[PDB]
C-alpha cells in the first residue's frame, strides 16, 4: 500500500 | 497530545510553518495538448503534489498521534478535498482563472464534458475567498479541518481515535475565533465568518466527490495517465 | 425581504411551523431484505415527502424571494440531504437503527443485503449517533435544514439569510445557557456535520442513478427529473 | 418544462 508506506517514512 | 496543549498562536504558526511548497505542472505553451493531454498535466501535479500532502498531515497537531490505518483513511477521504481548497487560495488573486500552477493559469475554456461545470464550481469556491477576504492563518485552519473531518464518520481503540480528533477539532475552531476576534470583529461578526467558512467545506466535499467520479470515469477510458498512488487513492473511495 | 426583519424568536417559530410531517410506508408487515422491495418503499417515501419538502421550502424565510428559477435550482441541490437529515433526525432514539418511517425503522443487516449499500448506511447509523450524543435539539435540527437547503446550490440574499440562521441558532445556544465558548464550538460541530451529509447525498445519488440504469424498481417522473439534475 | 415548476407555483 503506496500512502501506507509513504506515511511511515 | 501537544495539539490540546498549544495556545491559538501556537496552533496557527504550527500550521504555517507546515504549509506544503507550491509545485509547477509541465505545461508548455510550445507544446500542443488535447483534452486528455491536459488532464494527464493536473493528474501528474496532483500525483507530486500528494507526496507533499503527506508531510504535511504529519504535522497537522493531534495527526501524527493516531495509528496509521487512521492516517491512511483521513488522507484517502480528503486528498482531493485538500488539493481543491489549495487550488481555490492561490486563485484568489486572479478572477475568472483557476492557477493550478504558477505556470498553468486556466480560464475555463479543454474541459472535457461535465468537467467544466467543476471548473466553474472551483472558480465559484474562489471568488467567494476573494470577497470574505479570507486570510491564511484562516486558509491553513481550514484545510487542517477538511483532513480531521473527512474521514472521522468498531473497538475504541476506534471510539478513543474518533474522540481526539474531536477535541482536536474544537481547538481549531478556537483558533478560528481566535484570529477573528484579533481582526476586530464583533462577537455576532466572529459567528457569520465561522459559519460562511465552514459551509464552505461543504461545497469543497461536493466538488470533491464530482472530481472523484470523472477519475473513476478516466481510468476506465483510460487514456489519461494515473499514478499507481491515484490508483490506490482512488480504490479507495470506490 | 421580510426574512432580514425576523427576530431570533420569530425565525424559530416561523420554520418550526413550515415543518412537515413524518409519512409512513406501506403497512405490510414484510422487512425488506431485497433490493426490489427496499428500493420500492424507498422511493414511494420518498416521492410522497418531496410534495411536502416543495411546500416546506417555501416557508422558510428568504426562499419565496428568490426567482422560480433558483428555488428550482436549490431544492434539486438538496433534496436527498434534505431526506437524509430528517432521517438521522427520527433516528436518533433508535441507536442502530434507522427510521425510514414509524412502520419502517432498518437496521444495518437489512443495507447489507443490496450491493453498496451498507456503506451509506453505517454513515447514516454513525450521524445519527453523533446527532445524538450531541443532544441536538428540534430547534437546532430545524436551523440545520434550511441552511442545507439554501447553502447546497448557492453557487448575496441568500447569504444574508444564512448570516440569520446562524445568528438564530447562536440565540437557540445561548438560551440553552451555554458559554460562548461552548456556542461556537457547538456551531461549528454541528456545521461539519453537513458536509458529511454532503457526502452521503453525492453517494446515494450515485445509488439512485445505478437504480435507474439496473432498472428493475420503476422511478416516478419527479424522482427521475431530481436525479437527472445531478447529471 | 420540470415537475418542480409546477409544484413551486401557489
Ligand atoms: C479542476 C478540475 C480538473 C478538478 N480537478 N482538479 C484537480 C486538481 C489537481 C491539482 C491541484 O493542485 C488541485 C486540483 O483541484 C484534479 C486532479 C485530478 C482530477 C481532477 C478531476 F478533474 F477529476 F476532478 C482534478
Ligand atoms: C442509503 C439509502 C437509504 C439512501 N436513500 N435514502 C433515501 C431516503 C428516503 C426517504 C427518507 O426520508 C430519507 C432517505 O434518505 C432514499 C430514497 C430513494 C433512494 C435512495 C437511494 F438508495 F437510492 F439512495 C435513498
Amino acid at each position: 500500500k503506496i500512502l501506507h508506506r509513504l506515511l511511515q517514512d | 497530545s501537544l495539539a490540546l496543549s498549544l495556545t491559538a498562536d501556537q496552533m496557527v504558526s504550527a500550521l504555517l510553518d507546515a504549509e506544503p511548497p507550491i509545485l509547477y505542472s509541465e505545461y508548455d505553451p510550445t507544446r500542443p495538448f488535447s483534452e486528455a493531454s491536459m488532464m494527464g498535466l493536473l493528474t501528474n501535479l496532483a500525483d507530486r503534489e500528494l507526496v507533499h500532502m503527506i508531510n504535511w498531515a504529519k504535522r497537522v497537531p493531534g495527526f501524527v498521534d493516531l495509528t496509521l490505518h487512521d492516517q491512511v483513511h483521513l488522507l484517502e477521504c480528503a486528498w482531493l478535498e485538500i488539493l481543491m481548497i489549495g487550488l481555490v487560495w492561490r486563485s484568489m488573486e486572479h478572477p475568472g482563472k483557476l492557477l493550478f500552477a504558477p505556470n498553468l493559469l486556466l480560464d475555463r475554456n479543454k474541459c472535457v464534458e461535465g468537467m467544466v461545470e467543476i471548473f466553474d464550481m472551483l472558480l465559484a469556491t474562489s471568488s467567494r475567498f476573494r470577497m470574505m477576504n479570507l486570510q491564511g492563518e484562516e486558509f491553513v485552519c481550514l484545510k487542517s479541518i477538511i483532513l480531521l473531518n473527512s474521514g472521522v464518520y468498531s473497538t475504541l481503540k476506534s471510539l478513543e481515535e474518533k474522540d481526539h480528533i474531536h477535541r482536536v477539532l474544537d481547538k481549531i475552531t478556537d483558533t478560528l475565533i481566535h484570529l477573528m476576534a484579533k481582526a476586530g470583529l464583533t462577537l455576532q461578526q466572529q459567528h457569520q465568518r465561522l459559519a460562511q467558512l465552514l459551509l464552505i467545506l461543504s461545497h469543497i466535499r461536493h466538488m470533491s466527490n464530482k472530481g472523484m467520479e470523472h477519475l473513476y470515469s478516466m481510468k476506465c477510458k483510460n487514456v489519461v495517465p494515473l499514478s499507481d498512488l491515484l490508483l490506490e487513492m482512488l480504490d479507495a473511495h470506490r
